[PDB]
């Protein structure tokens, strides 16, 4: 580089996948009631 | 930019109207602010008044309704909000 | 004015900003220290003998009153040129700790007296800083500094291990080693004396006639002022927008009896970004506080040129006590009114209230019936 | 009444506006390459032909700063207008009816 | 007028913690209720400073001097390069009468001193001085902690001072107090070394507890807090701590 | 801008605080991005399986 | 004149950097609008029938 | 400590998991207990 | 050999043709040099900042 930097995102992709899995399992099992 | 200088004013004059659209933009922003407040709050056409006697089945809006004692006529929560932020 | 700025012969009913007004200053106030004494320029200009370039004679000038007109009209000065200030304004300012450097040098090297200049004496005898301020004066001195035998009193450096930092005095006469073999303090091959002597002879014409040079260097507000110009002070007034010049510090505003506490060494004050909020006058030594005299924008309220040709003029954020663009016509007996937005001229306030046209500000708004 | 720092949005809006004004006014104290940061001094010191040069440097620097300030103001005003439109919508749907 | 001595007095120069001493008003501009950041030659916080219970010491950039003195034993100062008639030096003497300052090519022997007679008439600090330019007389400079800051910048010798009643026994007090400007000297001299001058009872010299603190200055950046009265009352060093 | 040069830095000094102002905006952008992701995805209180 | 040339370089690179920052700001505004839309969609279509 | 975001000096790494206080990056963040 | 730059140098496994002198990757940034003495291929990495 030449004085420019790229910072990493706070939430890693594994954590994002975990959120999506949680959402999708909840909506499969509970419905809308879990919101 | 110049601050009460004929020479500076004359020198700046030959730049064209750089700072006429500047004032135009600032005034547009201010008018936009007034419109924002007007359209957010003035949703009503009349000015309703709660009756002098209040019995709403058991609910207590006293902390929310204005108190005639305070000259500002702002309610308790509104007073808290106004005092908190500076 | 609304027609002029809006570029139409017809103006619709509304409020339009036209211009801004500023209270004009009245008279002026010049206040200089009461100390008066002639400044001794004759001896620094009429010294019989001058040293060499590497021994440039420096003198400090302070606590004097100086006129530069006598140094201006003197045609005897071959060259008279200033860098940081105009020569005609020299007798209009006040400095402190002036420096006068006098010496005798080569007329061919007179161009070397300039910032960012490299020559022979410019780099090995006397170097000017790039941010130099002041004046340079030079005039021919063949009759004084040249003799039929040749004046060898004037030496100048040729060999140096390095360059010169600006404003230095070097007199070190060490032998110079011009080769790999060390001289060991002994002159010989690759060992030469850095200084060389001038051979000023009257037989030589222009370009070899020695020249006398004096350089004046100043400061710009780094200490209490002590060398003011030949101007004369005058009285001070308060509670009026005037132009003031406190000891070279110029400004325009209204003065007032200040209330803050100053320490004895403290001269003036400020709060944020060069806003001089107080001054101690050189004569009375009293603290006064400064504030710029009032100004603000102006707006118009018209019911529409289609309907009438009457207007109401609003001066924004200005106390109505003082208002009279000239427009004294709207100051004689016309109705006036005050409000949080400013002062309103040409409209009359009314008891009753109702939903309104064109707005003004702070909950006050106007219309046409007057 | 007790818990503080519950009004972060309004407070930081005010703080951003104050910071913009403060940097704008502080920018008036920069040489930009000229010999001074105060115009009266160069007016009162030197000859107008080079006063033109010095004042020109001052003028270009101050114009640049002012333009930057104005553009930032425009962006921030756009954000505020978006929020105000959202507020009006929420007042319509939630206050004047059930959502 | 001076003869050598045999009792080679030596001061046990220990090291102590500077803490927050050596803050002076940088400029002559009034300010009030404001945080102002400035870069200048200061004395870094929490540094080590040399405490003595008469050697020649380098001057370097600047010098912070302090004396929590009783009865004002310390008298004067000498600055220069070689301290001889060959090179111009600086002398300051503050006796019971008006302080007197000279810049001359004085001649010094091994140890200079004033001396007192007991009706006091005794002064044999130097021997000869051939040629010099500047002299000065003004009000005298001086249980009580006296602090002085000596700077030599741009042909200007700035001397700042402060006095404070002190009751703490030994260590430099855990307090904070700015140093107001006291005097400027408009002459440039190549100051690199300096000495100290005392007042011995010349009847046999009896002066051994010449306790004073010495420190050196470095260029750093500080943040200063001016109260409502425009008095420097708090400061924060920058290049000391990540928090700072 | 200066590429590790001293004289360039000294010349750049007299432009005032442009770089503080510039770098104060990129930080706002980055914080905004993190907030965007958090408010899009973190809609739930627990983690289900 | 080295300082003059340095001045030219400095002003050019300053203009370039400022332009970059302004473009970044505009693009960030666009992305924020899109993210708000996504949050609304995911709170109204995933967590309930619309 | 060496982490995906860089290197951390003055902080002790633990095994527990809490809600985030001062987001450092790459999924890890710090707090005060030391 | 007149190519001036600052960085950390390592051995490289790139394969130059028998007539080049140095390489670069993109946007005019030098990336590998061949030594004028030994005629061997090295690699360049800018030493870290942050
Ligand atoms: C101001 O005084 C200082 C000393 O307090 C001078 O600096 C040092 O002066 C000594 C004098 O003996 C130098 O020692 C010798 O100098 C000669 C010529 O420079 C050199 O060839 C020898 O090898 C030996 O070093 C010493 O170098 C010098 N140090 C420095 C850093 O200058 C100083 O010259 C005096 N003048 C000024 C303007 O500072
Ligand atoms: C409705 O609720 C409010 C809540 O504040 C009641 O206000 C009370 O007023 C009395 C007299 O000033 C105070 O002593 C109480 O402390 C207040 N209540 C609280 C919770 O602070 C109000 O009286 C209620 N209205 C009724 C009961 O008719
Ligand atoms: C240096 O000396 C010259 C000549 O003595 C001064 O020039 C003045 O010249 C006019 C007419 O030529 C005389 O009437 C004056 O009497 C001269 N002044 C003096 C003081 O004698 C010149 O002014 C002197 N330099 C300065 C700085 O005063
Ligand atoms: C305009 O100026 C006048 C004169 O200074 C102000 O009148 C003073 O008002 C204060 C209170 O606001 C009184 O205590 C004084 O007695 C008034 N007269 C004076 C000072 O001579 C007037 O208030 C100003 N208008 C505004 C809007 O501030
Ligand atoms: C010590 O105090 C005496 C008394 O004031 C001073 O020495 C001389 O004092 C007389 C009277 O004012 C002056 O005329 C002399 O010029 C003083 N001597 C010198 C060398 O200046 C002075 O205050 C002190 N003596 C010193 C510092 O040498
Ligand atoms: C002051 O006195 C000193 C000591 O004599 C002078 O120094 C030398 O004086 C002799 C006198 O014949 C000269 O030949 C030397 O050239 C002088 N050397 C130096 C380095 O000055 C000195 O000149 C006298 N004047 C001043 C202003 O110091
Ligand atoms: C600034 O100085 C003033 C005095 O010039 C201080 O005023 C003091 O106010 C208290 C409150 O009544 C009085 O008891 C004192 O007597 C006042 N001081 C004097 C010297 O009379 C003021 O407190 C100072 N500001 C500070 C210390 O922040
Ligand atoms: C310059 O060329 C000479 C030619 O002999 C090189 O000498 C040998 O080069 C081979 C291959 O480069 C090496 O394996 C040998 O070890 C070298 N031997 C000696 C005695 O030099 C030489 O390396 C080349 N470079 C230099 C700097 O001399
Ligand atoms: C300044 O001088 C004038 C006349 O020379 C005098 O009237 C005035 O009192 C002086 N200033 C002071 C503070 O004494
Ligand atoms: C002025 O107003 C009258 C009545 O409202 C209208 O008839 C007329 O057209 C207006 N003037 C113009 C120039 O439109
Ligand atoms: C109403 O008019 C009366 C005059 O009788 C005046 O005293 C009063 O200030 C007016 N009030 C308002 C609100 O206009
Ligand atoms: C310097 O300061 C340190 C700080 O603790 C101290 O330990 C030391 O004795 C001082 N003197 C020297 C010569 O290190
Ligand atoms: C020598 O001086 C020291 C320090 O003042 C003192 O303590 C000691 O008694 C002296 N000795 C003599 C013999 O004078
Ligand atoms: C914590 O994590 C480290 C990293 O793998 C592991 O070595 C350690 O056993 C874990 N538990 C504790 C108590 O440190």
């Amino acid at each position: 580089f030449n004085g420019l930097t790229v910072l990493p995102p706070l939430l890693t992709d594994e954590m994002i996948a975990q959120y999506t899995s949680a959402l999708l399992a909840g909506t499969i099992t509970s419905g809308w009631t879990f919101g | 930019i110049c601050g009460d200088s004929t020479e500076c004013s004359n020198l700046l004059l030959q730049y064209g109207s750089f700072c006429t659209q500047l004032n135009r933009a600032l005034t547009g922003i201010a008018v936009e602010q007034d419109k924002n407040t007007q359209e957010v709050f003035a949703q009503v056409k009349q000015i309703y008044k709660t009756p002098p006697i209040k019995d709403f089945g058991g609910f207590n809006f006293s902390q929310i309704l204005p108190d005639p004692s305070k000259p500002s006529k702002r309610s308790f929560i509104e007073d808290l909000l106004f005092n908190k932020v500076t | 004015e609304t027609k002029c700025t809006l570029k139409s012969f017809t103006v619709e009913k509304g409020i339009y900003q036209t211009s801004n007004f500023r209270v004009q200053p009245t008279e002026s106030i010049v206040r200089f220290p009461n100390i008066t004494n002639l400044c001794p320029f004759g001896e620094v200009f009429n010294a019989t003998r001058f040293a060499s370039v590497y021994a440039w004679n420096r003198k400090r000038i302070s606590n004097c009153v100086a006129d530069y007109s006598v140094l201006y009209n003197s045609a005897s000065f071959s060259t008279f040129k200033c860098y940081g200030v105009s020569p005609t304004k020299l007798n209009d300012l006040c400095f402190t700790n002036v420096y006068a450097d006098s010496f005798v040098i080569r007329g061919d090297e007179v161009r070397q007296i300039a910032p960012g200049q490299t020559g022979t004496i410019a780099d090995y005898n006397y170097k000017l800083p790039d941010d130099f301020t002041g004046c340079v004066i030079a005039w021919n001195s063949n009759n004084l500094d040249s003799k039929v035998g040749g004046n060898y009193n004037y030496l100048y450096r040729l060999f140096r291990k390095s360059n010169l930092k600006p404003f230095e005095r070097d007199i070190s006469t060490e032998i110079y080693q011009a080769g790999s073999t060390p001289c060991n303090g002994v002159k010989g091959f690759n060992c030469y004396f850095p200084l060389q002597s001038y051979g000023f002879q009257p037989t030589y014409g222009v370009g070899y006639q020695p020249y006398r040079v004096v350089v004046l260097s100043f400061e710009l507000l780094h200490a209490p002022a002590t060398v003011c110009g030949p101007k004369k002070s005058t009285n001070l007034v308060k509670n009026k927008c005037v132009n003031f010049n406190f000891n070279g510090l110029t400004g325009t505003g209204v003065l007032t009896e200040s209330n803050k506490k100053f320490l004895p060494f403290q001269q003036f004050g400020r709060d944020i970004a060069d806003t001089t909020d107080a001054v101690r006058d050189p004569q009375t030594l009293e603290i006064l506080d400064i504030t710029p005299c009032s100004f603000g924008g102006v707006s118009v309220i018209t019911p529409g040129t289609n309907t009438s040709n009457q207007v109401a003029v609003l001066y924004q954020g200005v106390n109505c006590t003082e208002v009279p663009p000239t427009w004294r016509v709207y100051s004689t007996g016309s109705n006036v009114f005050q409000t949080r937005a400013g002062c309103l001229i040409g409209a009359e306030y009314v008891n009753n209230s109702y939903e309104c046209d064109i707005p003004i500000g702070a909950g006050i708004c106007a219309s046409y019936q007057s | 009444s007790s818990t503080a720092s519950a009004l972060g949005k309004l407070q930081d809006v005010v703080n951003q506006n104050a910071q913009a004004l403060n940097t704008l006014v502080k920018q008036l104290s920069s040489n930009f390459g000229a010999i001074s940061s105060v115009l009266n001094d160069i007016l009162s010191r030197l000859d107008p032909p080079e006063a033109e040069v010095q004042i020109d440097r001052l003028i270009t620097g101050r114009l640049q700063s002012l333009q930057t300030y104005v553009t930032q103001q425009l962006i921030r005003a756009a954000e505020i207008r978006a929020s105000a439109n959202l507020a009006a919508i929420k007042m319509s749907e939630c206050v004047l009816g059930q959502s | 007028q001076c003869v050598n001595f045999t009792n080679r007095t030596q001061l046990p120069s220990a090291y102590t913690n500077s803490f927050t001493r050596g803050v002076y008003y940088p400029d002559k501009v009034f300010r009030s209720s404001v945080l102002h950041s400035t870069q200048d030659l200061f004395l870094p916080f929490f540094s080590n400073v040399t405490w003595f219970h008469n050697p020649v010491l380098p001057f370097n950039d600047g010098v912070y001097f302090a004396s929590t003195e009783k009865s004002n034993i310390i008298r004067g100062w000498i600055f220069g390069t070689t301290l001889d008639s060959k090179t111009q030096s600086l002398l300051i003497v503050n006796n019971a009468t008006n302080v007197v300052i000279k810049v001359c090519e004085f001649q010094f022997c091994n140890y200079p001193f004033l001396g007192v007679y007991y009706m006091e008439s005794e002064f044999r600090v130097y021997s000869s001085a051939n040629n010099c330019t500047f002299e000065y007389v003004s009000q005298p400079f001086l249980k009580n902690l006296s602090e002085f800051v000596f700077k030599n910048i741009d042909g200007y010798f700035k001397i700042y001072s402060k006095h404070t009643p002190i009751n703490l026994v030994r260590d430099l007090p855990q307090g904070f107090s700015a140093l107001e400007p006291l005097v400027d000297l408009p002459i440039g001299i190549n100051i690199t070394r300096f000495q100290t001058l005392l007042a011995l009872h010349r009847s046999g010299w009896t002066a051994g507890a010449a306790a004073y603190y010495v420190g050196y200055l470095q260029p750093r950046t500080f943040l200063l807090k001016y109260n409502e009265n425009g008095t420097i009352t708090d400061a924060v060093d920058c290049a000391l701590d990540p928090l700072s």
